[PDB]
């Protein structure tokens, strides 16, 4: 049909497939014991992309969760729905990366690549037209970003017709927890540019200036970020699982939002973001929607678009309604915002509607575009690259593995050649 | 899953043993006779491992060249509690003697200590690291800790070896043959181990008689507080958090250079219940204090050096967004300095436990604690005087006769020596800023 | 000694600025693991398909004679 | 049914039967009386009688009343049938030749007598287990007697040797040699497997692991009895692979000139050792191949194994045997011969080890015992060839020998034998 394998990698993109597994498993009106409790029929009638069929009307997601230490693994295990995954898709090694690139992606990942390939494999033969691949990890750990880049060399080889969407976590400058991340970062979006038909750049800080102030939340938890990524997650492929008027498909979007393949960098959004109080006020409508989702404060990356040019715009709108004044809305602020979009390419907005709104929520929308505000995010990167790596620091840790000083200089040229030639095209 | 096994050597080292084991089994629920009476199910196994009598059995090596200070432990409240293969004992005592501790009487029983370890190898299944514990003036806890640190890196290569070792003190001093053993343990500990968390005494008095209001204490309490510490680096092993950093990740965002192994630790808060009744405690509150020069475990001022990077463990009801407000804080402060080469040089790890209290302690029940790494260049002045004393002492060739007469060979002293101030000028070279 | 600080915990009567947003967001709070509001809202779903209403009618409507 | 009738000679025999028989009575059941309090287990040791007696089909023999008196009255004295302890009136006080051509020979009719009727009350026997010593001379030269007699009797009924080998260093007699090697003549010709222990390697393992700073022969007794016990706990109680006298005998011996294999006895730990440490199958299973855990003085590292046999008893699983043995061939300090492979066998049982009161080994719920054929052996008997030349040289004590009635040229032959005994040793030693 149209199905999707989940990829799952390190500490952190454990936790986001969880949240993400949670609301689609509660969308789909599926119990944490695996059977199906929802109401409707249209619940019930595309669950084979994301739920594989097993007996007794029970469903197990197409999910593969991989992390070097299995200590995370035992609050998977443990969590809300920690009982609906299969236990042979938890692949674990024994010993964590200890937020070293180098340890995770050559010295021990070598090893556990060939078991998380068995599954995939296994899972890949089982559904029958696979759409593409999706994964969710960190650049700043050693799993993800170490190892975890390693799975996206192996399988563009394995199967290159299929599409592959990251929804990695962007480090930020502003704060940060790893001292040596700077490091494993660069060389990680080397490995990405190469083979990675969209990226989404997912900054922990920007979510965590709207859980600040646009929902206002005094002590906000780790599971409110991942339950936006998760929204957002949702978000973009709700267009398959159920009809809509005008639909689309993530080949529909991957085709749209890259103008050239080096061209795969793309920030998200989500349109409405208030409070649980304050939905009674509010009185909702269509335009309201827009206004919410051109604003800089709720992008989730952690650069401005201010400063940019959006390339291309794409946007997903769910529910019932009529489409007039959502396509005179994008109309309206290609007109107002000119200066902020490219002239070579007219009429940059594409796009999407599903007839099913998200469980509980009336109406909302998906942001996915690039733009050149995102090179701003590379550069700050480099300065702090180039800064640790002018006086060789943290290097004998990289050069303990075995690995030599030229994979350091080249991925300094590529991301450096790639942010000159993003530039280029701003001007 | 992760397994630490702790090495502790001399007197030091089994008083030390002592305090975190007695905490381990508070923490864990852990009897003296050692049953389980009722975040993690095998939250015990990092640190005991079970037996077929359903009784669990500290991952510990116990080793001291003299007998009292075990017997102590055998004839104490945790007897049972401990195999008494694993407490090693020596006849005769090393007598604050470096040459005694490396070449006449360690080499009687270091191939018993390298069987207990093997054994206590065997029976785990991951290994996560060695923690040895010592001290550099007793002979036994410098001499006999050096050679088995020497043939353990060449038993196990990769395993790492962190180091809690506790200094000659900068003006007091239980020794006057200290420093002899201080200049002979620097070059093992140069190049067999990973990290260091040299400990002197005076800052441990200091900050007990002005914070914890103690006029009067005993070396329980400098134990307390580094099991305390030990607690709070093992947390994240032990426990579940949101943020899980194990021993190789701070190893990894602490390690600049292969001779650089050398930060700071620092526990805070640490105030008294008459105390913590009234001040309201957060994190920029916690953060704070783990700033202040006169809280450091260490005698030396880091605002004479700079900070080159540091390893924050925040533990209880933490939340991420008061860390990142407690970081741009401490970020936007002039007096406190990092290098030209690390824009960003924080390692931030969470756990959901907060600290347990032991009955007779002296820090109150506290909902949130931190701990703190922080590699910087302040450190060198505590060498430079041991520098000063030491060749003070050396250049009229005294007290080298007992080091002879036990059978090595003078030129080490000098070699050592210049290894220090290598080290010292290379501890400038990285302070040097371009 | 003393620890300097800024902001506090304080408590849920006690006047704070924001006070009245956290107390109005209180609906579905949790403060470790899962998120706090669940779905992003409790009301009633809705099935009706443009073309399933679009053709409904015809069996359903206003049969005027 | 399954049967064992014993031979014990000597002050060591006399004193073994009372100790192993000791543990046999306790594992059954049967009183000191010989009352059972409350199938057939206990056959192979004991018999019907008819008063609903068990007698045990035992023959103590000593050459000095002295030492089976105390076993007259002792506490078992109602339990053993009074013709089955045989005595005779004078010794041979530490020579070969005197109880093997002047003592031994007034005695031989009646001993053999005594066998025979022991014998005839068996249906179908499955080996004789003799225990002697190398040093005591009514030990050597009348034990050596007899199995030339019982070869006759019966050529082709098994012949198990545990024997006390003199101990490297200490020793309680200076003319002990010249038992030893007259002696092995005997062991080589008319024995079918051998499991020579010298008391200086047990009192180092009961000192280093059981504490006792100063045990005596009844802590050395005990221990020996766990192993006669283990070797035959197949035939008495039911297990998973039982594993027969004439089955170990087949993978042991490679060839017949080589019946002298090692055995081994694991975990051997006090109380105060056995709370604080777990006993799994690999942490029993490694002490059986330790140099210090071994009961005679020598070590196998410097040799090389033909014929290892296993002998579990307990808690034991059948997946952690073949993962114990799994590690054990990935050790290269254990070396194994060009031509033997697979070099094991493994047996089953059930019944975990009994605890006799007052004795040292903690009760425990699993065991190991290694039958090992090793090369090591070897250097034991050439350090004796060392010793003996030293005094042949100087005709020493011959005097005695040749006056109880011997010629003078058996000790040149003896001596040559056992040169020829090791240049064997050495040809397997030898790889291809
Ligand atoms: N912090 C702390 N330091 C200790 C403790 N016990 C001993 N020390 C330090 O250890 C130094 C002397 O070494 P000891 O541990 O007493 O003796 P040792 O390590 O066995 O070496 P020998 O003296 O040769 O036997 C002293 O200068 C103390 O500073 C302790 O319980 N806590
Ligand atoms: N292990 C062990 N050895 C014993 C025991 N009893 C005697 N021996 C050994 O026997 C040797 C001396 O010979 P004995 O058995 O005492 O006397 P014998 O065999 O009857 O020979 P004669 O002295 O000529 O009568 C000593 O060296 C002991 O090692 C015993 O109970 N256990
Ligand atoms: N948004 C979000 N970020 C997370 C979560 N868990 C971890 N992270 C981020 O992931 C980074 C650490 O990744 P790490 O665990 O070392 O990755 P690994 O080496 O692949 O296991 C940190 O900077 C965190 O900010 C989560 O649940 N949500
Ligand atoms: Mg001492
Ligand atoms: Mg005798």
């Amino acid at each position: 049909m149209r199905e999707i394998v989940h990829l799952q990698a390190g500490q952190c993109g454990n936790q986001i497939g969880a949240k993400f597994w949670e609301v689609i498993s509660d969308e789909h009106g599926i119990d944490p014991t695996g059977t199906y409790h929802g109401d409707s029929d249209l619940q019930l009638e595309r669950i084979n992309v994301y739920y594989n069929e097993a007996t007794g009307g029970k469903y197990v997601p197409r999910a593969v969760l991989v992390d070097l230490e299995p200590g995370t693994m035992d609050s998977v295990r443990s969590g809300p729905f920690g009982q609906i995954f299969r236990p042979d898709n938890f692949v674990f090694g024994q010993s964590g990366a200890g937020n070293n690139w180098a340890k995770g992606h050559y010295t021990e990942g070598a090893e556990l690549v060939d078991s998380v390939l068995d599954v995939v494999r296994k899972e890949a033969e089982s559904c029958d037209c696979l759409q593409g691949f999706q994964l969710t990890h960190s650049l700043g750990g050693g799993t993800g970003s170490g190892m975890g880049t390693l799975l996206i060399s192996k399988i563009r080889e394995e199967y290159p017709d299929r599409i592959m969407n990251t929804f990695s976590v962007v480090p930020s400058p502003k704060v940060s927890d790893t001292v040596v991340e700077p490091y494993n970062a660069t060389l990680s979006v080397h490995q990405l540019v190469e083979n990675t038909d969209e990226t989404y750049c997912i900054d922990n800080e920007a979510l965590y200036d709207i859980c600040f102030r646009t929902l206002k939340l005094t002590t906000p938890t780790y599971g409110d970020l991942n339950h936006l990524v998760s929204a957002t997650m949702s978000g973009v492929t709700t267009c398959l699982r159920f009809p809509g008027q005008l639909n689309a498909d993530l080949r529909k979007l991957a085709v749209n939002m890259v103008p050239f393949p080096r061209l795969h960098f793309f920030m998200p959004g989500f349109a409405p973001l208030t409070s649980r109080g304050s939905q009674q006020y509010r009185a909702l409508t269509v335009p309201e929607l827009t206004q919410q989702m051109f604003d800089a404060k709720n992008m989730m990356a952690a650069c401005d678009p201010r400063h940019g040019r959006y390339l291309t715009v794409a946007a997903v709108f769910r529910g019932r309604m009529s489409m007039k004044e959502v396509d005179e809305q994008m109309l309206n602020v290609q007109n107002k915002n000119s200066s902020y979009f490219v002239e070579w390419i007219p009429n940059n907005v594409k796009t999407a509607v599903c007839d099913i709104p998200p469980r509980g929520l009336k109406m909302s929308a998906t942001f996915i575009g690039n733009s050149t505000a995102i090179q701003e995010l590379f550069k700050r990167i480099s300065e702090q690259f180039t800064a640790m790596f002018r006086r060789k620091a943290f290097l004998h840790w990289y050069t303990g593995e075995g690995m030599d000083e030229m994979e350091f200089t080249e991925a300094e040229s590529n991301m450096n050649d790639l942010v000159s030639e993003y530039q280029q095209y701003q001007d | 899953m992760r397994e630490c096994i702790s090495i502790h050597v001399g007197q030091a080292g089994v008083q030390i043993g002592n305090a975190c084991w007695e905490l381990y089994c508070l923490e864990h629920g852990i009897q003296p006779d050692g049953q389980m009476p009722s975040g993690g199910d095998d939250s015990f196994n990092t640190f005991f491992s079970e037996t077929g009598a359903g009784k669990h059995v500290p991952r510990a090596v116990f080793v001291d060249l003299e007998p009292t200070v075990v017997d102590e432990v055998r004839t104490g409240t945790y007897r049972q509690l401990f195999h008494p293969e694993q407490l090693i004992t020596g006849k005769e005592d090393a007598a604050n003697n470096y040459a005694r501790g490396h070449y006449t009487i360690g080499k009687e029983i270091v191939d018993l200590v390298l069987d207990r370890i093997r054994k206590l190898a065997d029976l785990c299944t991951g290994l996560q690291g060695f923690l040895i514990f010592h001290s550099f003036g007793g002979g036994t806890g410098s001499g006999f800790a050096s050679l088995l640190m020497e043939r353990l890196s060449v038993d196990y290569g990769k395993k790492s070896k962190l180091e809690f070792a506790i200094y000659p003190a900068p003006q007091v001093s239980t020794a006057v043959v200290e420093p002899y053993n201080s200049i002979l343990t620097t070059h093992t500990t140069l190049e067999h181990s990973d990290c260091a968390f040299m400990v002197d005494n005076e800052a441990i008095y200091d900050i007990c008689r002005r914070n914890l209001d103690i006029e009067r204490p005993t070396y329980t309490n400098l134990n307390r507080l580094i099991g305390q510490i030990v607690s709070s680096i093992t947390a994240s092993l032990r426990f579940d958090g949101a943020l899980n950093v194990d021993l190789t990740e701070f190893q990894t965002n602490l390690v600049p250079y292969p001779r650089i192994h050398f930060p700071l630790a620092t526990y805070a808060p640490v105030i008294s219940a008459e105390k913590a009744y009234h001040e309201q405690l957060s994190v920029a509150e916690i953060t704070n204090a783990c700033f202040e020069p006169a809280n450091q475990m260490v005698k030396c001022d880091p605002r004479h050096g700079k900070y080159m990077a540091c390893c924050m463990l925040y533990r209880g009801d933490v939340v991420p967004k008061d860390v990142n407000a407690a970081i741009a804080t401490i970020k936007t402060k002039r007096t406190i300095q990092f290098v030209d080469w690390c824009p960003t040089g924080f390692k931030v790890g969470i756990n959901y436990q907060p600290p347990t209290v032991v009955p007779g302690g002296d820090l109150a029940k506290v909902q949130r604690a931190v701990c703190m790494l922080s590699n910087t260049t302040a450190i060198a002045e505590a060498w430079a005087r041991l520098d000063h004393k030491f060749d003070l002492m050396y250049a009229k060739r005294a007290f080298v006769h007992w080091y002879v007469g036990e059978g090595m060979e003078e030129g080490e002293f000098s070699e050592a020596r210049e290894d220090l101030a290598a080290l010292e000028k290379d501890y400038e070279e990285v302070g040097v800023d371009s | 000694l003393t620890l300097r600080s800024h902001h506090k915990k304080y408590s849920e009567p006690v006047l704070v600025y924001s006070w009245h947003r956290n107390r109005e967001a209180f609906p579905k709070d949790y403060d470790l693991c899962m998120s706090t509001y669940k779905r992003f809202g409790s009301d009633s779903p809705r099935w009706m398909s443009e073309a399933r209403e679009q053709m409904a009618q015809v069996l359903v409507n206003k049969d005027l004679v």
